[PDB]
């Protein structure tokens, strides 16, 4: 139901599969958000400067 | 002279790319970012074992 | 402060990564120029027809 809030065109997981999201149990999930730019949405991700 | 050829073999085998972007290991960590610098490390480490 | 005076999205960085960019000496760098359409954008790339 995730893509039913934002208009977002895909996810960019890291370690999972989104296709995969439902059948997984987690003890807990974060949910971080905040607002860049376009240049800057390839530094969220591991291993940026 | 074989152990002495093998020993010299040995050696020169690190001078070999092993299909990575480079044979030395600090030009891959400089010139790449961690996580695609560990495919990379990970190519050389394969051929040298 | 490329991302200053060009809105692109992101780089497409081959042999090198771009957050290392800043940490790395050349002996020349060439910036080559020009305007194409959206379909060739994919033939500026190492290997294409
Ligand atoms: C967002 O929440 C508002 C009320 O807070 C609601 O009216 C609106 O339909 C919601 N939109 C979505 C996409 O859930
Ligand atoms: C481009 O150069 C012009 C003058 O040649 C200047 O007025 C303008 O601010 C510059 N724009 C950028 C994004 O550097």
């Amino acid at each position: 139901v995730l893509y039913n809030f934002a208009p977002f065109f895909a996810f960019k997981c890291y370690g999972v599969s989104p296709t995969k999201l439902n059948d997984l149990c987690f003890t807990n999930v974060y949910a971080d958000s905040f607002v860049i730019r376009g240049n800057e949405v390839s530094q969220i991700a591991p291993g940026q400067t | 002279n074989h152990n002495a050829q093998a020993l010299n073999t040995l050696v020169k085998q690190l001078s070999s790319k092993f299909g990575a972007i480079s044979s030395v290991l600090n030009d891959i960590l400089s010139r790449l970012d961690p996580p695609e610098a560990e495919v990379q490390i990970d190519r050389l480490i394969t051929g040298r074992l």
